[PDB]
């Protein structure tokens, strides 16, 4: 039968106060017969009635595709609130009944480096800034570097590792032109992280 | 307080 899938919000949108986060409840195999969806929210427990049903999409593949949306409330995400989405549909002998919330854990603050390239690097076009953010828990983080307050594009970042403390760590590549490096810019790394105060801090790396 | 990234108001203590 069909099949259902719920979704945490975009960490960005849960740590950024201008976005809105929403939890996504997503259900697959939605036959042609029997496309109707019923959607029952709960919030820690309590039905809610604020949640939105995106399009039906037609997936070509003889299936539909059914998607209901549940705006949350940032502190409500952040404090570890959990949402439960009951799918009912004809085809299930019985509703089926997910629930998401944040990864439970006391969350700890990452701590972010900058290390330069190495000296051995210089000898080639482009060097290699580095962002150490280790520490930080959950994993749930977005990292973004900036040069005199634009956007650098040409960066590559890891994902979450585990380390040996029960917290994560990650690094982030900036790849540059070496002559910007020699020319002395600022280069800075951006990392958005629930634990760090107002979510937000930067490191700043030059020669 | 307040904290900033390119423009968009992240969060405010
Ligand atoms: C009929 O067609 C349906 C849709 O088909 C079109 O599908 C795409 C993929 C094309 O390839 C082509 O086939 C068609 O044009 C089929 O539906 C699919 O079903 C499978 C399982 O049956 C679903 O897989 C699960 O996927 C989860 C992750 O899904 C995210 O990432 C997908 C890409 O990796 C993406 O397509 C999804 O939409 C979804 O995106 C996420 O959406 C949220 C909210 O909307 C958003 O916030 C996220 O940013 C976004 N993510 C990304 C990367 O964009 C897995 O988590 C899940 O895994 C767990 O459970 C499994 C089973 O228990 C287990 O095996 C795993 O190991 C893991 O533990 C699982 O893999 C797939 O998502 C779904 N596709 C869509 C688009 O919904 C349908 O199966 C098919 N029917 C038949 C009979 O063929």
């Amino acid at each position: 039968g069909p099949s259902v899938f719920l979704f945490p919000p975009k960490p960005k949108d849960t740590l950024m106060i201008s976005r809105t986060p929403e939890v996504t409840c997503v259900v697959v195999d939605v036959s042609h017969e029997d496309p109707e969806v019923k959607f029952n929210w709960y919030v820690d427990g309590v039905e809610v009635h604020n949640a939105k049903t995106k399009p039906r999409e037609e997936q070509y593949n003889s299936t539909y595709r059914v998607v209901s949306v549940l705006t949350v409330l940032h502190q409500d995400w952040l404090n570890g609130k959990e949402y439960k989405c009951k799918v009912s549909n004809k085809a299930l002998p019985a509703p089926i009944e997910k629930t998401i919330s944040k990864a439970k854990g006391q969350p700890r603050e990452p701590q972010v480096y900058t290390l330069p390239p190495s000296r051995e690097e210089m000898t080639k076009n482009q060097v290699s800034l580095t962002c150490l953010v280790k520490g930080f828990y959950p994993s749930d983080i977005a990292v973004e570097w900036e040069s005199n307050g634009q956007p650098e594009n040409n960066y590559k970042t890891t994902p979450p590792v585990l380390d040996s403390d029960g917290s994560f760590f990650l690094y982030s590549k900036l790849t540059v032109d070496k002559s910007r490096w020699q020319q002395g810019n600022v280069f800075s790394c951006s990392v958005m992280h629930e634990a760090l105060h107002n979510h937000y801090t930067q490191k700043s790396l030059s020669l | 307080d307040c904290a900033w990234h390119l423009g968009e108001l992240f969060w405010c203590t």
